[PDB]
């Protein structure tokens, strides 16, 4: 129930790009989700903004939202992939690794 | 853990690095770090395309030994951890 | 449907705190809200991980949810509101104000 | 727009901050500044406690000079757009 990261590996065969990257072959990536409520505490990493809307919700739910649980810490992967000419290439990419979720 | 890596690159010409030398991997514990190496074999003949740091990746979690386990690859590529695993790289398909 | 900021004025009175800030009496907040889907455009600004998750979903919807939209992108507001000993006090606040949402 | 208040801090003993002087609203296109004014009014008598510049508050938008519009306030504060428009301010309930 609470946001909480949970995992999820993606596989980019799966994902079918199977044949240009040629590494790795699918990442740790990970996702968020969970609900994020009232009274909003410590490890739910939220923003002033969040908590505002927080009560803001409690008071007329009508409004507002509950904010959404959602990555506030992302790492980058590296990947190999060919290239148009197919030459081999190295690049990193980033955000693609939930590191810590949170309410926003 | 890995703090650095044998770097290599095929297209250091083009891309403006140096051709070979160690490669830091900024390994510093929050997240990992490991060597790669990715390789052409030309029917036994080795020809290596790059070698180095390799972001955290939990596919080369646990392995100090670079072995390639894919049948007949287009390109190889392996990572390990330890530094300088890349050093040495071998295949032996699953 | 999309994923946008809407507006949201936040009333410290309604919220209950008319008695300690002095100013301002409520402010522009604002909030996200929106669907955040396949194929994730521009102007979703979006994350990586924001899009695998995507593409995962739509192959998965049974594994990852889709992202939420959620801010990107806040301003901070001044208040001044009373101590303790009533001294009044002037102190800016951090991430209050949503200035652009996403995909998250 | 408005690059600078007037600035005055009642506190600036222990805030370490001067007492007065001119406060740049590091006021750049994207986001908006104001200059504010804050102080008590010990029946016709007053007494300034914080002039600055003040972070985009759509209350004080539109606004050139200071009038307050709260009925015996406790505190009386006003904000308004324009240079060192905080200079002087007023009182008129609604
Ligand atoms: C706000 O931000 C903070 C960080 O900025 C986030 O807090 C973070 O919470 C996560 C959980 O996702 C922490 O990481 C995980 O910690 C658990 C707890 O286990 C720990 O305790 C034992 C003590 O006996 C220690 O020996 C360990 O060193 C360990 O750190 C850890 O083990 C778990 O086991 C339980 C079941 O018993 C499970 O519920 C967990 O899923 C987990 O398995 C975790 O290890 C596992 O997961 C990781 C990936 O997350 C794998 O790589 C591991 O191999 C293993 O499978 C994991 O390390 C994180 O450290 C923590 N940050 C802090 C506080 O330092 C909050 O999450 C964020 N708020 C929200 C809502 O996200
Ligand atoms: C990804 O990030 C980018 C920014 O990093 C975000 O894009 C941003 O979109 C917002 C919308 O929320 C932009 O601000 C708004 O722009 C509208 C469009 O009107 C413009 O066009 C006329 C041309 O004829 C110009 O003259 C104007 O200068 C103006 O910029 C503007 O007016 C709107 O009118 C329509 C109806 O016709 C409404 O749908 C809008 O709500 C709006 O009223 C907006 O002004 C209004 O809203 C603001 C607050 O947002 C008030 O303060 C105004 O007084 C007024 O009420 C508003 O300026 C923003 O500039 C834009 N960033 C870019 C591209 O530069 C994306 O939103 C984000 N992705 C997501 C999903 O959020
Ligand atoms: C290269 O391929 C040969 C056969 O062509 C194989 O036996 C050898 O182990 C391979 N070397 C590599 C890349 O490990
Ligand atoms: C101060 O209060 C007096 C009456 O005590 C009022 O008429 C005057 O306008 C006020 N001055 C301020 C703060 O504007
Ligand atoms: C070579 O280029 C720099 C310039 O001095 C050199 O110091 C470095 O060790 C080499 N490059 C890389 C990527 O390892
Ligand atoms: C006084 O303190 C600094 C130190 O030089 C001075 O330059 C500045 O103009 C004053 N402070 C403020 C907050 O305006």
């Amino acid at each position: 129930q609470a946001c909480k990261k949970h995992e999820l590996y993606v596989s980019f065969r799966d994902l079918g790009w199977q044949d240009w990257i040629i590494a790795p072959e699918g990442y740790a990536a990970y996702y968020c989700e969970g609900e994020c409520a009232f009274p909003l505490n410590s490890y739910m990493n939220a923003t002033n903004h969040a908590i505002v809307q927080t009560l803001v919700h409690f008071i007329n739910p009508e409004t507002v939202p509950k904010p959404c649980c959602a990555p506030t810490q992302l790492n980058a992967i590296s990947v190999l992939y060919f290239d148009d000419s197919s030459n081999v290439i190295l690049k990193k990419y980033r955000n693609m690794v939930v590191r810590a979720c949170g309410c926003h | 853990e890995t703090q650095e890596c044998l770097f290599f690159n095929a297209n250091w010409e083009r891309d403006r690095t140096n051709q070979t030398g160690v490669e830091p991997c900024y390994g510093d514990k929050d997240k990992r770090r490991h060597c790669f190496a990715t390789w052409k074999n030309i029917s036994g003949s080795i020809e290596i395309v790059k070698q180095g740091c390799w972001l955290d990746d939990i596919n080369c979690y646990d392995r100090t030994d670079c072995i390639e386990k894919k049948d007949s690859p287009e390109v190889y590529f392996c990572c390990c951890e330890g530094n300088m695993c890349n050093e040495k790289f071998s295949y032996f398909p699953e």
